[PDB]
């Protein structure tokens, strides 16, 4: 069924700089040596996105990790881990099952994405029990399945194939936006790393699917680690243990794009930032003379 | 008793949902020929380039927005465009008097 | 002397048409050679996308 969360926790929500992270092919066409330029929405170089970390293992407190965060036009949502526990990005509504609903809940028998018009309920938490198959029992985000309205099944989505080491086995980069109703969803995998990394990559596209509908608002889920050894109620009787991601925030602006000779983004600069910006880009060459 | 079958559609074309068009054809190449491989139309001549795709791209361009290279839906082959030849013509005359 | 007079071109043969493949059908089979029916009141609202 579905059960409303308890214990509340507040702790600061930590702030920290992206270093020219988030870019997207914007156009499925192809392009070599050239240097195009575009205008469409980005995430703004030397932003200051909101860090979200999760704290308290065990049982001390458990943090309430996963809090309401508004949507505007777009986010740049990360991720870095090893257990492969953020999952469930229910959006794209008012969440009051007013109108058609979205989730995506994956690494089950096979990834899947159900969207209904499912009544919802208070607290969302994804039941994954210490066993030797992490069964989802409870979808405690919805109670009902009153209406639906599109079902997919994919066999390739966040697969974590990497080699076996400790260190941080997973960088997720995803970007989630409405193109006036379709939601096109971007992403890559990264290698591990050994704190955003001061490095450039591309996004290349994934699945979009039309539906169309008014959204307000997102939320994202974690795994559960409920087990008979932490004796706690249906509320929350789960151990979180430590993971960490990153939100941040789309809007329009102006780039410039630089294109390999294979067709794979380079490098790109970005408008209306410095005063050395905005001559570069007028030039439509990155090296200027004096 | 009869069996009889009722079929209902909406309209207002917004959400797109079922649908068609369907209606394949073979292919040519070497000689000018119109093509709609996509949605995307032109007229130029068909061959093989060395180039090669992202998995994700669906037609190339190049400077100054040209369609240079489309790739078959039904293949998955980088093809290339080039149009029908075309050019000035100009007459050289001695004088009509002569 | 030497003019210019016109220009001329090479009018395309044929036209073709393709499309990303045809093996994603509506199943309609199943209603149409379907094991039972509905009743006369009451009937079955299945929605096909
Ligand atoms: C389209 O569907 C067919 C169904 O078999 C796939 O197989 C192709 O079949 C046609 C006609 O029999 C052949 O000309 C092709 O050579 C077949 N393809 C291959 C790779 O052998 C075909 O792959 C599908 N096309 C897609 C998915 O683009
Ligand atoms: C001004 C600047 O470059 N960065 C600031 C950062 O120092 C500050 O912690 C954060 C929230 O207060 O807003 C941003
Ligand atoms: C039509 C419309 O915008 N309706 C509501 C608006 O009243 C409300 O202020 C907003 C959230 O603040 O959510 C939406
Ligand atoms: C482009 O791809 C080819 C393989 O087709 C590779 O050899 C080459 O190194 C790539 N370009 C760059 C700049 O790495
Ligand atoms: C061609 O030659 C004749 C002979 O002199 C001359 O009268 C005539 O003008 C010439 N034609 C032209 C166009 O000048």
């Amino acid at each position: 069924q579905c059960v409303n969360l308890t214990t509340r926790t507040q702790l600061p929500p930590a702030y920290t700089n992206s270093f020219t992270r988030g870019v997207y092919y914007p156009d499925k066409v192809f392009r070599s040596s050239v240097l195009h330029s575009t205008q469409d929405l980005f995430l703004p170089f030397f932003s200051n996105v909101t860090w979200f970390h999760v704290i308290s293992g065990t049982n001390g407190t458990k943090r309430f990790d996963n809090p309401v965060l508004p949507f505007n036009d777009g986010v740049y949502f990360a991720s870095i881990e090893k257990s492969n526990i953020i999952r469930g990005w229910i959006f794209g509504t008012t969440l009051d099952s007013k109108t058609q609903s979205l989730l995506i809940v994956n690494n089950a028998t096979n990834v899947v994405i159900k969207v209904c018009e499912f009544q919802f309920c208070n607290d969302p938490f994804l039941d994954h029990k210490n066993n030797k198959s992490w069964m989802e029992s409870e979808f405690r985000v919805y109670s009902s399945a009153n209406n639906c309205t599109f079902e997919y099944v994919s066999q390739p989505f966040l697969m974590d194939l990497e080699g076996k080491q400790g260190n941080f086995k997973n960088l997720r980069e995803f970007v989630f936006k409405n193109i006036d109703g379709y939601f096109k969803i971007y992403s890559k995998h990264t290698p591990i790393i050994v704190d955003l990394p001061q490095g450039f990559s591309a996004l290349e596209p994934l699945v979009d699917l039309p539906i169309g509908i008014n959204i307000t608002r997102f939320q994202t889920l974690l795994a559960l680690h409920r087990s008979y050894l932490t004796p706690g109620d249906s509320s929350s009787g789960w151990t979180a243990g430590a993971a960490a991601y990153y939100v941040g925030y789309l809007q329009p602006r102006t780039f410039l794009l630089k294109y390999n000779e294979n067709g794979t983004i380079t490098d790109a600069v970005d408008c209306a930032l410095d005063p050395l910006s905005e001559t570069k880009c007028t030039l439509k060459s990155f090296t200027v003379e004096k | 008793p009869y069996r009889v079958v009722v079929l209902s559609f909406e309209l207002l074309h917004a959400p797109a949902t079922v649908c068609g068009p369907k209606k394949s054809t073979n292919l040519v190449k070497n000689k000018c020929v119109n093509f709609n491989f996509n949605g995307l139309k032109g007229t130029g001549v068909l061959t093989e380039s060395n180039k090669k795709f992202l998995p994700f791209q669906q037609f190339g361009r190049d400077i100054a927005d040209t369609t240079d290279a489309v790739r078959d839906p039904q293949t998955l082959e980088i093809l290339d465009i080039t149009p029908c030849s075309f050019g000035g013509v100009s007459v050289i005359t001695p004088g009509t008097n002569t | 002397g030497i003019y210019q007079t016109s220009n001329f071109r090479v009018q395309p043969t044929e036209s073709i048409v393709r499309f990303p493949n045809i093996t994603n059908l509506c199943p309609f089979d199943e209603v149409f050679n379907a094991t039972r029916f509905a009743s006369v009141y009451a009937w079955n609202r299945k929605r096909i996308s």
